[PDB]
């Protein structure tokens, strides 16, 4: 598990 | 509503009041281009259209953490082909730089790499560099974190060799925020405050198209009027209400970022204060 991600 | 008039002048207004205490800012590429750094969606002129010589399976591979830890060359190249000559912040920078000076910046948020907003005078408590910086690099091994300075990277990019560490041979990517990778602790801190207490938001040149970045302008209270200046519309369906019969509080200037920063700036009457920060720090620069 992380911090949310960049996304398109 | 807070604003009289869905106009650039009834946001002016609006500034000079007493409510408006808190403004915060959002900025992206558009904001560069005035400064020979390229966007990344404009037709002809981005980048995602000039990345042909680089054979991709998608344009924006040249930015997605494992292709380039399976491919770096294309990133490196196209580093290599863009570092510009000089580090001018434009208008809308210094702009930035007079809301920070009268105590009226809570924070930018921004998505470019550039450092612009640092060598405009913003430090570092003013900013949320969201998808990191150009500035510092790493080695990619979690275990090792190897830092290396902006010099080395050149030293690296302009030989033409993909840059390694000296202690793992492992890869060294700079600290930029790649698609598929988590955003800084510090993004999640300030959004929890920050949006609880802000009177104005200010979205210049981005096309809204990012996340979680994109989100931000909907983190807002409802009550808190929005300035979009950007060449074209961007964040409609939270969402920019514009133009329906419903709008309140969404205001868009269709230009160039530094040409609604001046009008901005002279509705506020800074005009002139603008025109010699400008002035002032591309001298310092030029030196
Ligand atoms: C999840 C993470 C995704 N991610 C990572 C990155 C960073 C990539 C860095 C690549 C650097 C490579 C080396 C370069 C070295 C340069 C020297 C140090 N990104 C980035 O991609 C996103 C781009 O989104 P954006 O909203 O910032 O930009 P668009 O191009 O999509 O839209 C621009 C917007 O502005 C308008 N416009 C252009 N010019 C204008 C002027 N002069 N005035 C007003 N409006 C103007 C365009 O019409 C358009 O609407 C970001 O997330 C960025 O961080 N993503
Ligand atoms: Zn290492």
């Amino acid at each position: 598990e992380a911090l949310p991600k960049a996304t398109g | 509503r807070l604003l009289d008039e869905l106009t650039l002048e009834g946001v002016a207004r609006y500034m000079q009041s007493e409510r408006c205490r808190r403004v915060i800012c959002l900025v992206g590429a558009g904001i560069s281009t005035s400064a020979g750094i390229p966007d990344f969606r404009s037709p002809s002129t981005g980048l995602y259209d000039n990345l042909e010589k680089y054979h991709l399976p998608y344009p924006e591979a040249i930015f997605e953490i494992s292709y380039f830890k399976k491919h770096p060359e294309p990133f490196f190249a196209l580093a290599k082909e863009l570092y510009p000559g000089q580090f001018k912040p434009t208008i809308c920078h210094y702009f930035m730089r007079l809301l920070k000076d009268k105590g009226l910046l809570l924070r930018c948020y921004t998505q470019n790499i550039d450092t612009l907003e640092r060598i405009a005078g913003l430090e570092q408590e003013d900013l949320v560099e969201a998808h990191g910086t150009f500035y510092t690099s790493h080695c990619v091994s979690a275990s090792c974190r190897h830092e290396y300075p902006l010099s080395w990277m050149k030293e690296k990019i302009f030989s033409e060799v993909t840059p390694k560490c000296e202690d793992c041979q492992s890869l060294v990517k700079p600290d930029i925020v790649f698609f598929g990778e988590s955003l800084p602790a510090r993004f999640f801190s300030c959004m929890q405050s920050d949006f609880l207490k802000v009177d104005l938001l200010l979205v210049m040149g981005t096309s809204l198209q990012v996340q979680p970045f994109a989100s931000l302008i909907s983190k807002a209270p409802l009550s808190t009027p929005r300035l979009l200046i950007n060449k074209e519309k961007a964040g409609q369906s939270g969402g920019m209400d514009f133009d329906s019969k419903k709008a309140y509080r969404d205001v868009a200037w269709l230009g160039e970022c530094d040409q609604g920063c001046l009008a901005l700036a002279e509705l506020l009457g800074w005009k002139k204060e603008l025109e010699d920060l400008v002035r002032r720090e591309h001298a310092s620069i030029d030196a």
